[PDB]
């Protein structure tokens, strides 16, 4: 009695994705995430001044490239031997922090909503689902469906110019967006001046208004009316998660630490333990049983036996790991915004301090949701307390040479999750250059030994009670907000 | 009164030249969907997904034939038979599945419409997937158009992104001949198709660091006064006009901010590298 559905294209991620699914008794029993589109940044990077890479990475994602940038930069930051100043560090974190909120919100509304809310009867909000099982189909009194969902609908419309001003805060400092100019080896490009500060320091204002007075109350809203959505798209409750936004010289300490959770138990995240593997992969490696990151290898094949995706498949100590905002508040595990902890007591019954307070739910479709405006809460948090610590005039620059033969590692975590660039320089040109980006651990295909990429797992006994209208298929892949962009490169 | 209708393809794209188009301002990104455009078919932003998405884009292209603007975000990969960029998949009056390629896509769709305006270097030029250690074969818009022999009116709106200026601008520009030739002639077009009105300044003949660089004051490093001609600048060799225009409705630009890399010309990335190498 089973039914195969495939949807290619998948609409509302950030570029190219095929899911199929199999359903049986009204729920999905397997599941494909396939990626259709490579370019190469690996093998385009080689034999190049190692210093454009923090440019040319940039144009894996125009939804992160702050990200990439940021990796970039810090994996030549390590290679050149230069230590940034404490000034350049801040402008660096106030830059990508501006893109982190741009990114969760440009997420949810402009991605995801669309699964919740009614738009207006106009192209590109229609055509759509016929039983879409909406905020106007799932609300029975009509009156609060109707306000219920243009309250929505105005968030998503109003989100628009947030998202906007978002970028007017990255380009401040950063030159334009997407692809900035101004983070570089050696820290970055503009001293911050104290009327730009103030001037980010506005616009910032407004953005935090609209994540604590609308969009919070939005997410734990929409929550309280689908919580049968906390309850499915589980997956492998392993995470991951590698730092983000250092909070001293000495990238000691961060805004959200590194660790590692794996089958109900906490782990010091370890960068030897990660390898990808590519059975079911479009490409070639020289040597079997997956491969570290530092011995990465480019080598499309397309016509590759029982390959099914542009994605490698990274595993930690062979687990399938999940990454994004549900890994790193996971793993951080910090308290809950005021919002956050009034709503669940109010609109739930649910007591709850701290984000591991969830428990379950927040590994589920509307737990990744909530984990992702917690997150923007946090980061607005911080952003706020950086703009007091960064100095006007304060040098952001220092000089470097590029070196013969040198390695570096860049950090970090892009808004969809664990990001590092591996760069290898010899005679003074990119040798090589190894991306394992936020998405690559999410939407994978199968590794050799069959296990299921995080999305794969997750779609496991999503609910389906209407093919023709799949809807949850959908509401589960998006609440991971993938990136295949980044994902494949 | 009537919209322009637009069904936006990307290939090998970054989505960033969509981005870009959602910073608009005057009109901002709201009217643009509301009032200017008809956005029928983008991957992104759109409701639908798979089969009914499809379905919508060519019931589009069949309705408004020869009366709708193709959008081309990223570039078209040919090794390979087109199998670097798989765009979605069609199923038969039989239950079987077909793949389509960007490729196929393009071929199908542009003799359809009305126009293509490749937004991007990408898909303009061929940009950073088409750059040299790439083994996709990836192409340009007008590469493919001359390879196929198609002859659809085709304008390049270039940019790693271009400015949502210039796309907003260029379309507008379009549509409006579309309606009244006569009174709203096409845009002129540089050799290489792009609009004139946005690439026919030079960034460094239009740059506020003129008079420093002619006074050979450099700046030794990126926070030091000066021209950064030596930080490895591109503007000579540049034609946008970014100097007046500047980013993100008027925060920064490349220049002020750090470096042009050259990213709306032909040549981009290879001929503009090593960015941090003078020209
Ligand atoms: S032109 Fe640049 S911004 Fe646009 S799709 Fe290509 S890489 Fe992305
Ligand atoms: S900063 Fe660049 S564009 Fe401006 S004067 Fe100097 S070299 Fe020319
Ligand atoms: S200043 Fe140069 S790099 Fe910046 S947008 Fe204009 S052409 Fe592109
Ligand atoms: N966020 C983001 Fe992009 C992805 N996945 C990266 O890195
Ligand atoms: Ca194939
Ligand atoms: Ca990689
Ligand atoms: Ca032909
Ligand atoms: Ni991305
Ligand atoms: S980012």
């Amino acid at each position: 009695g089973k039914v195969k559905i495939s949807i290619d294209p998948l609409t509302r991620v950030e570029g190219h994705l095929k899911i199929e699914v199999e359903v049986k008794d009204g729920k999905v029993v397997d599941a494909k995430c396939s990626g259709g589109m490579f370019r190469g940044f690996e093998q385009i990077l080689r034999g190049r001044d190692p210093r454009d890479s923090s440019q040319i990475v940039q144009r894996i994602c125009g939804v992160c490239p702050t990200a990439h940038c940021t990796a970039s930069v810090m994996a030549q930051d390590d290679a050149f031997g230069v230590k940034v100043t404490t000034n350049g560090r801040i402008t660096r974190n106030l830059i990508f922090g501006a893109n982190y909120l741009q990114s969760h919100i440009l997420h949810f509304y402009h991605l995801a909503a669309l699964d919740y809310v009614k738009g207006p009867d106009v192209s590109p909000f229609v055509p759509r689902y016929a039983n879409a099982d909406l905020l106007t189909d799932r609300i029975k009194d009509g009156a609060k469906a109707d306000a219920t969902n243009t309250y929505g609908l105005n968030q998503y419309l109003k989100a628009l110019e947030i998202r906007r001003i978002c970028h007017e805060m990255v380009a401040m400092f950063g030159g334009r967006m997407p692809h900035v100019q101004g983070m570089v080896v050696g820290g970055a490009t503009e001293i911050p001046t104290a009327d730009k500060v103030a001037e980010y320091a506005a616009r910032f204002k407004e953005v935090q208004k609209f994540v604590i007075e609308e969009y919070l109350p939005l997410i734990y809203t929409l929550g309280s009316v689908y919580t049968d959505l906390f309850e499915t798209g589980i997956g492998w409750k392993n995470v991951i998660a590698f730092g983000v936004f250092p909070e001293d010289d000495d990238y000691k300490t961060f805004l959200l630490k590194p660790g590692v959770y794996i089958d109900g138990k906490d782990e010091e995240f370890d960068s030897k333990l990660v390898k990808e593997y590519v059975g079911h992969s479009f490409f070639d490696h020289s040597a079997p049983g997956g491969l570290h990151y530092s011995v990465g290898e480019t080598n499309p094949n397309p016509d590759k036996p029982g390959a099914y995706s542009f994605v490698k498949a990274p595993r930690y100590k062979d687990k399938p790991c999940e990454v994004g905002p549900l890994a790193r508040m996971w793993v951080q595990n910090p308290e809950l915004s005021p919002v956050g902890q009034k709503l669940l007591k109010e609109l739930y019954g649910i007591e709850a301090k701290n984000f591991r307070d969830l428990g379950d739910k927040a590994f589920s479709i509307m737990g990744r949701h909530v984990a992702r405006a917690e997150e923007t809460w946090l980061t607005a948090v911080a952003v706020e307390k950086w703009l007091k610590q960064v100095q006007p005039g304060a040098e952001t620059y220092v000089k470097s040479e590029i070196p013969d033969a040198a390695e570096g590692t860049g950090f970090t975590e892009a808004p969809r999750g664990a990001l590092l660039h591996y760069l290898k320089i010899k005679d003074k040109k990119i040798e090589n250059y190894q991306i394992v980006s936020a998405t690559l651990w999410n939407a994978n295909p199968r590794d050799d030994m069959g296990q299921r990429g995080p999305i794969e797992e997750a779609l496991i006994g999503v609910p389906v009670p209407d093919i023709k209208n799949p809807v949850n298929v959908g509401r589960l892949v998006r609440s991971y907000d993938p990136x295949l962009g980044c994902a494949v490169h | 009164a009537k919209k322009a209708p637009v069904i936006w393809v990307q290939g090998q794209g970054c989505t960033g030249c969509s981005v870009s188009l959602l910073n608009a301002v005057h009109p901002r990104i709201k009217e643009i969907l509301l009032d200017v455009i008809s956005l029928e078919f983008h991957p992104t932003v759109m409701a639908s997904e798979g089969e009914m998405a499809l379905a919508h884009m060519y019931e589009i292209a069949e309705k408004f034939n020869g009366n709708f603007f193709l959008l081309v975000e990223g570039a078209i990969p040919t090794a390979k038979e087109g199998r670097y960029c798989i765009v979605g998949e069609t199923l038969d009056a039989k239950g079987h599945h077909h793949e389509v390629t960007m490729m196929e896509l393009i071929r199908d769709l542009a003799p359809k419409s009305l126009a293509t305006v490749a937004v991007g270097t990408c898909s303009a030029y061929g940009g950073i997937p088409a750059a040299e250690g790439n083994v996709t074969g990836s192409k340009s818009v007008r590469d493919f158009f001359a390879d196929e022999k198609i002859e659809k009116l085709l304008v390049n709106v270039p940019g790693c992104p271009p400015h949502p200026d210039w796309m907003v601008g260029t379309l507008v520009a379009a549509w409006s001949h579309v309606l009244n030739p006569t009174e709203h002639p096409l845009p002129e077009l540089d050799d290489d198709g792009r609009p004139l009105l946005f690439f026919g300044d030079n960034i460094h003949e239009n740059c506020p660091y003129l008079d420093k660089y002619d006074n050979s004051e450099f700046a030794e490093t990126f926070t030091k006064p000066g021209c950064k001609a030596e930080l490895g600048c591109k503007g000579p060799s540049t034609y946008a006009d970014c100097a007046k225009r500047r980013w993100n409705n008027g925060i920064n630009w490349c220049v002020e901010n750090a470096v042009c890399i050259g990213c709306v010309e032909p040549d981009f990335p290879d001929g503009k590298s090593p960015f941090y190498v003078a020209e």
